[PDB]
Order: C-alpha cells, then structure tokens, then sequence
C-alpha cells in the first residue's frame, strides 16, 4: 500500500493486499479503562501521605500506562493495611486537617481499608506532567493520615485520559530479550 | 470502567460511588484510526 | 510536475503561500473547548486581531547536525507585537498556534527533520524521541515538500490558560535522517518557521506600568 | 427472627482486580466539565494502530543506507515484539503488559535522498523451520514483494499473521531461538547513485492485529 | 440450606459519612409540632447571601475616613478569605469548613457623614500577575466603576469570579504571597468637607457563589 | 446596584451589572441537613455522660455549625468504644434510671455501639442558648452509662435548626492567614 | 437527611429509625434572600 509518506496522514495497510484474509480482533483488554482498573501499591511513606500518582513506580501496569496519556481524569479506590484510624482529607484541604475524627475518620477493623475516592480537583482536568519534581500542589486526590500506613494502593476508577507520550521498553541486546515464562 | 461485573447497584447510591461529571452548555483517536486506505497508487494487476 | 498541489493560508492580514504544500495535519483536537466558562465569568472577550503570523528562528540544518538535533520552540514564546502586548495587559486567555513550518533547500536533498507540536511538558528522553509520530506532526524531505504545517489546538490544561509564568505549547524538529548536500543539491537548509495563534480570547487585566 | 446465613470461608478475601466495588463515604459530588476535550481516546492498540512509530536500529539511527555491494540485506531479525528495533517502539513499548497476542503489523518505508538517487528494495517473509536468506533471489521463495522509489514516497506493507496456535507469546527464551513466529527480513535489489540513502521503517498495528491477557512486570 | 455469604474483608468498617444508617432500638415516638416556626433556614449560604456583614479591618473599626492628601487608596489586600477583614465575617466565619469555592461575593457600601458632606470613592480590581495600584488612575485600567455620594446611601458591587481553574482554594500559603485569585483595591477620588466621614463596606455572597468539598479543622 | 442602605431591606447585586455573566452553583455541600450528618467525637467524661451538645469542642465543623444558629431539633446517632453494657435512659428519666439491663442494655461485641437515638426533649424545640455554663435540664437527649466509655460521638440526625448567630474564624494578622495544605 | 445514600427502606420500620414529627392545626431565610435586587436607581447608559 504505497501513498504519499511526507503527509503522514494515516495511511495503513493489511493483509488482503498480497494475499490472505483479515480477521475479527477482540482486543476487550487492551481497553484503557478496562486495563487501569486494578490497583497498584506504591509505598505509603510513613503515615501522612498524599494521593499522588507520580509516586507510583513509573514501570508497573497502572503506572505505565499512566505516565503514557498527558490529561487524564478518573476517581479512586484505595487499600490501606495499617494502624490506627484512617482520616483522609479533601483536596486544598490545610495538611493539618487531616486530624479531626469529625473528618472521613475510618475506625481499624481487620486488616486494610476498602474505601470509594472522588476525584477531587478544582481543574476540570489533571497531568502527571505540568508545563507550568516539579508539578502542582492542586494535583492530590485528597490526602490520608492514620497512625502507621503499611500498604497504599491506588485503584484508579472510571478511568480517561486524552492525548498521547511515547511507550517503550527493556531494552533488550540481542535483537530479541530472553527472560523465563511460565512452563510445564 | 474496569472491572464491575456487579449485578447489583453496587448498593451505595449513583450520586456517591463516582463524583459527577457535570456537563457544560476513541472520541478523536479513534477517529483518525478508522480512515488508513490500504489502496492502490497505481492498479492492481494479475 | 505532479498531481498538483498549492496552497495560501490567511490569518487576519498576513497569508503564507507555498508550492511543495504535502497538506497538514490536525490532531489531538480540531475544535476548542467550550471558552464560555465559569471562571472567566462572562467577562472574557474575542479579541482575533492579533490572530496571525510572525517569524522566529529554528536551528540550522547541517549536513554534519546529528540524529537527534531538534530545535525547541516554546509557544506562547516572545512577542514583539499584538499577543505579546495583549498577555502583558492580560492574565487569563487562550488560543491555538497555527504554525506553518519553511525549511529551504531544493528538491534534491537527502534526509528529513521531524515536526511535532506537543504540549506540556519539561524535557524528553531520546529513547522517546522515536514517537513524536503521537502528538500534532509532519514530515519534511525536499523531494516532496519544501513546507510542513499541522495545525494545533488548545490542550492547556484548563479553560482559560495564564502565560506570564507557563507556556502549555512546545515545538521540536528532531533530524531523523542527515543531511546530505550531494552532486548538485544545495549548500544548506535554514529550518524558518511561520507561526500564527488562533481562535483566542481574553479575561482578566491589570493596572498599568505607571 | 431473621434470615440465616452461611459465613463462607474463601469468598472476599481482597483482590487486585475483584470485581465488586468499595464503599463510597463522602458522596454528592459535581465535578467541572469535561466537554469535547481535546485528543482522548481509550484503547491502546487505537494509537498503536493509528500512529506508527520508526525502528531503534544498529548504531542506533532509524534510517538504512544502500549497500554498494552483494551484501544486499538492509535488515533481519526475529519476528516477535523482542524484536528490538521494536522494543521501544510504541506498539513495543506495550505488548509488554500482554502476555499474548495474534494480528498483524506493519513496516512503512520512505526514502529521503535526491531525485537524482532513484532506488529498489525487496521485503522477504520467511517462518520457523529454516534460517533466514541473504539472497532476495532464495527469497523470492517466501511471501514478498518489489517496489521501487517514485513519485509518492512511502509505503506501508502488512506482515501475516502465521502460527500454529491462533496466538503465541510476545515474551522470549533461550528455547525459542528457533522462534515459534519466524525471521522477517528486508533485503536490496539494484540502485542509482542511490547508494547512502535513507530508508526509514516505522511500525503501527494492522487491522488484524489483536492483544490479550494482561501481565504486568517490572518494565524500564 | 441456607443463602451462602462472602463475609468480605474491608466492608463495614466504621466511617463517620457511612452513608448508611444505625439501628434503631426504642421507636414509636410522636413528638411536639415545628409548625411554621420563626426565621428557619437550610443552606449557610442562603444567609451569607441573604444578610451580609461588615469588615473587620486595620484597627478594628468598620468604617474608613477620607483621606486629606494624594494617598487615597482606602482599602487594599489579598483577594481571598484568608482577607482578615473578612476572617470574622459570615460569608469568612464558615468557608473555612470548605477546601474550595467560586462564585461572586459583594462589597456594600455606605456614607454616614452629613449633608454637607458630599464625597467621591472608588472600586478597582486587579489579577494575579501584577501587584496593586495606588492611583485611581494607573487603576482605571482593571475592572472598576465610580459613584459619589447622594439620597440613596448603600450600593452593592459584585466583584468576578477569574480563576485558570473553575475553582482554587480558601485556605493559603507562604506560597501563594502572589494568591492564585488577586489583589481587590478600593480607592478615593475627591471630596467635600467630606474628609473623615464614615465609608463602611459590608460583604454578601453574590448569585454566583458556591460552596463545596467540606473540611473541619481546629478553628476558634 | 445602588439604593437606600439604611432600610436594610435585602439588596444584593451581582455580576452583569459592569459586565460577565453569572454561573449555576450547584451549593449542595452548603446543605445545612447535609454537612451536620457525620459524627462529631466529644470527649466521653467517664461513664455516666449526659446527651449534650455544648460539651462538643465549639470548634469542630459539627460543633461551630452547631453552635451558629439558635433553635433547632434533629436525632442522633451515636458511638460507643467501650467496657461493659452501655444501657441508656431517656430524659427526664432518673439520673438513677440508667442500670437496670431491662432498660435498654446493650450487650459488648467489638468494638463501639452503633444505634439510632430519637430526639426525646419535652419542649417542641431544644437550644444552644437558653436565656432563661447556665442551660436547662430537659436539654438532654437521654444519658448513657456503662462501666468504663472511652469514644463519644454524636451523628446528629434529621437536623434543621432555625433563626441565624454568628460565624467568625482563625484570626489572622498579615490579613492572609497562611497554613500549609496538601501539596504533592 | 445528610448522607443516607441507603437503596432499602433501611430495613427497621417508618416509626422506629427516628422519632415522628407530629403537626399542628429555608422556609423563611429563603424567603428573605431570594429577592435582592441588581437594578439602578438611575438608569444605565452606553
């Protein structure tokens, strides 16, 4: 399928052209809201930590894919093994409210915690990257603070990014990167 | 959005699983996905 | 000598034309995001005057100039004119750069530079630099086209995005296949570059430099 | 009284991807507006597909230059995301997270010297079970074809989607040296004055192509 | 049997929003009647809204006299709720319990001073950008509007609601000395024999205003 | 928007005037039934401890809130992490009344007590300001005892108070009160 | 009531969650905020 390459409108190409048939792909799971749905545990650094996501390891599932689409929305579902009681606090809301029992303040039971998240920024819209290491105090989905937090993760819900970045990966050495599966 | 196979309302509410998306007055991807001709710049032969 | 193809762009009074035209390109958007919000309070306004082209500098694509070189262009950027005075007297607004990338040589050159408008952002990982083919971009070689152009929306990441102290639109020119003056090509190719910020209004203002 | 109820032992004992839902405790929220924003989109084999990307190469550059001499074979390697021209590549930068997958994909080509530098490649496809040529005439023998520069410079031809089992896998091992999906392999027929030019190949995902099984494992 | 059940760990836990409810345990009760009872209400900024307060302010008097001299500027500071002046007032004394805000507030104004009194006053409003004026006329260049004393006294303006985001925050920081919402100024023209008279401006939550996300933290 | 400002009459103004236009605010968290629904934990004086409200810090949301407008009714809704039988009395009813299990004696599980508590004063309407530290005997919605209380919080219930007080906070001094939020 | 997001009749009985308001025989806050006025005393010009 030749075409004009310097336009870079998309101008694909498939099988049927030299021979062959085509087939009907069922690619459910490469689905960006289906695929970001499945929480990833990043480390609940000591007790007063902040629902960011550029905290997670940018190499995991929920991560990777994270740090691939600029803009993004979605809201929260989190865990949290730990100790005492977990008080979470609104977004813009002063550090030092995350305190008051008054305040979302869960009471331990056995072992983590379930809990629903909004998102809850004052932007219609979030970045793991701000143009403007370096990136807005508006971009926490709320904080926690317990008395000892041992497990954070961060199932993402009702996930939507918009726009792209670059995906790459391990680089191999010889042409083809060898590293055990699953066998018999 | 994920993973919700529930056959339930999922109990708690509509306006208090998600936080609302107020409205205001692939959706593009998609759409410069589904347009790459695998045509000919020439004429098929044989 | 082909299928035929020119093209002129008007943007208020200034109309960059060209002959070795290959097209455009559109993406992310095509449209703008609803500018009739909350936070500008009916209190913004359109201000298309300054809505057109000015001429900035890239790199200079070298024979030697290696695999990677890709000249940065901040947009918004300096603006010895109309926008410039406009977000000066202005803290809130937003508009979409139309961009229409030169880079002269003649038709018997090797090589190609890539052209990309990505919007935020800080700094890029040459093992990314292999997808810019992701964000609003052309492909220039001499032995088709002279001219690029793609024209970009507004990302921003709110409605009405403030300059003073950010910048949401960055543009890079990445040579992805080397110069090669040859037999007979050209001696060199100054990569100029025709800007142009669209579909743009204001809100906000302060007191005056007294 | 009130309605029995059998305490199961094993049934909802937390999981990274139960399909139920939590509890929500601060609920009534209205969020800004999301309207019409720019370039979304939600599936990654969508831009896959819809924005190729070039292939990382020896020394690094995307490009290939002409051989001058017999040796023709301007490319080859192992058919597979291992590929790594490919690792890094966006459609490689993601089967990753899949353990399998079926489909097909594509190698665009361009040229980008003079008009004086008119030139032919060649694109051999052979499987598993024999090694690759090195003779575009023992590989005229595979699935292929012939094209030569012009007017309109790019070119994007889709590989098949070859395999015993309707899948395969996307990861790798010493044991599969001999690859269960075969050896693509581009070569160079004959030139003009066409001898150091660049021939760059880009990669997206054709329409067959398809991906599954979600795998996540440490990835930098 | 019996309905099998997932005893699900996670589920239940004591949360003080719990949208659910307890257990009642004594029920049947008829109590006294609230018919059409005084002065209720159910929105805290129905009466923000509905019945605004003065301003705290340098000293602690309300009011503001005119000043003699080409110093006219009679007001000046950070255009948010942390405003001290305002950190007292209804509309202050309670959007501390909530994290953020938009919405219009109003800034009433009032003469007290005698008939021979006559006087000239001014309202600018800057961005964030640029720091604040402190001459009508470098200031003549925000969003402003003129009025001189007459038979009516009181007049409400109602200052914008501009923000990148559609909202921003109540609270501050050491951070935000350059605030993400501006530096409202008032001003004086000229006057007569209308020099340290009684200015007191009040303040109103305008139509536009909005409340939301609450947030207690230790406040007396 | 002018007029005459010595007749208090309510007379607002609003953006159009000068120009803009005005916004769709959507106040629901503003909702005085809704933001009075969420426990507020006071400190359980021992064991014997009376229903009250003015015993709650004048500082909490559900507190301060409470303590802004004059006259109101509502339910309640307590907690109890304790020792023993909590068995609660109604009002009016005996200090003495509370002990007897007939009465309503809760019997300890794990961990604090969860019930449903109606407004039981013999007066149409309670009050934070009795103008007849020095308020009333009969404003107390029952009183609760057991034999050792460590956690008292009231969900006060159904809430709708009526007329208005003052409402006042964090004095500050630079007229911007600075305390750190939550930042990435 | 506050956040009683609940799908069932929250299971115990009308007359036993809370105590019945018997009757007799912003309701006014509301009545006495929405009626401001954004007029002139004059009348606007350009």
């Amino acid at each position: 399928t030749t075409s004009a390459g310097e336009s870079a409108d998309p101008v694909t190409a498939t099988v049927e052209n030299y021979g062959g048939e085509t087939q009907v792909q069922r690619r459910q799971h490469t689905d960006v809201s289906f695929i970001l749905d499945r929480f990833v545990k990043v480390t609940p650094k000591d007790q007063i930590n902040v629902l960011d996501l550029m905290q997670t390891p940018a190499h995991t599932l929920v991560g990777a894919l994270l740090r691939t689409a600029t803009y993004y929305f979605a809201d929260l579902e989190v865990a949290v093994k730990h100790e005492g009681n977990l008080t979470w606090v609104p977004n813009g809301a002063p550090e030092a409210a995350l305190d008051n029992t008054t305040n979302p303040t869960a009471y331990h039971k056995a072992p983590l915690t379930r809990l629903a998240l909004p998102y809850t920024a004052p932007h219609r819209v979030l970045a793991t990257v701000y143009n403007g290491r370096a990136l807005p105090t508006s971009f926490n989905y709320g904080a926690i603070k317990a008395t000892r937090v041992t497990e954070l993760l961060y199932r993402m819900k009702r996930a939507e990014t918009y726009c792209p970045r670059p995906l790459l990966a391990i680089h191999p050495d010889q042409a083809r990167h060898k590293q055990k599966i699953v066998a018999p | 959005s994920g993973n919700t196979g529930s056959i339930i309302n999922n109990y708690y509410m509509q306006q208090y699983q998600n936080s609302m998306d107020t409205q205001l007055g692939n959706d593009w991807f998609s759409k410069l996905a589904s347009s790459a001709f695998s045509g000919l710049f020439g004429a098929l032969l044989a | 000598l082909l299928e035929d193809r020119i093209l002129t762009t008007r943007n208020g009074h200034t109309t960059s034309t060209t002959q070795s035209s290959v097209g455009v390109t559109y993406g992310y958007a095509t449209a703008e995001d609803f500018v009739s919000g909350p936070n500008t309070s009916g209190l913004e306004t359109r201000v298309a005057q300054a809505e057109r082209f000015f001429k900035t500098h890239l790199f200079d694509w070298v024979t030697s100039d290696p695999f990677g070189r890709c000249h940065l262009l901040e947009l918004p950027t300096d603006h010895k004119g109309v926008y410039g005075y406009l977000t000066d007297s202005y803290a809130y607004m937003r508009n979409g750069w139309d961009v229409e990338v030169t880079a002269v040589g003649n038709q018997f050159n090797g090589g190609c530079l890539l052209v990309a408008m990505v919007p935020e952002l800080c700094s890029i990982q040459k093992r990314e630099l292999y997808q810019l083919t992701l964000f609003p971009h052309q492909f220039i070689n001499p032995r088709t086209n002279m001219t690029a152009h793609i024209t970009v929306p507004f990302v921003g990441v709110n409605r009405y995005d403030q300059y003073k102290v950010h910048k949401p639109w960055t543009l890079v020119v990445m040579v992805v296949a080397p110069l090669t003056v040859n037999s007979e090509g050209a001696p060199q190719i100054k990569v100029y570059a025709n800007i142009a910020p669209t579909n743009v209004h204001v809100a906000g203002e302060f007191p005056s430099k007294e | 009284g009130i309605f029995p109820v059998a305490c199961s032992d094993g049934y909802g004992g937390l999981v990274t991807t139960d399909p139920k839902t939590a509890d929500p405790a601060y609920g009534k929220v209205f969020n800004p507006p999301r309207n019409m924003l720019p370039g979304r989109f939600t599936n990654f084999l969508d831009v896959a597909e819809a924005c190729p990307t070039f292939l990382h190469f020896e020394g690094d550059v995307p490009y290939v230059t002409t051989k001058t001499d017999s040796d023709r074979v301007l490319a080859q390697f192992d058919l597979s995301l291992a590929a790594k021209h490919m690792s890094n590549t966006f459609l490689a930068g993601l089967a990753q997270y899949y353990t399998q997958y079926s489909g097909t994909i594509n190698l665009h080509f361009m040229f980008t010297g003079p008009t004086d530098a008119k030139a032919r490649y060649m694109i051999a496809y052979a499987p598993p079970g024999m090694e690759p040529p090195k003779t575009p005439e023992a590989a005229a023998h595979c699935i292929h074809a012939e094209w030569d520069t012009g007017l309109n410079s790019k070119f994007t031809f889709s590989i098949p989607y070859l395999s015993a089992a309707d899948y395969a896998y996307t990861a790798s091992d010493t044991a599969e040296t001999t690859n269960v999906q075969g050896w693509v392999c581009l070569f160079q027929i004959t030139h003009g004055k066409a001898d150091g030019d660049a021939l760059v190949v880009l990669a997206s995902a054709g329409k067959d192509f398809e991906l599954r099984l979600p795998v996540d494992a440490r990835t930098q």
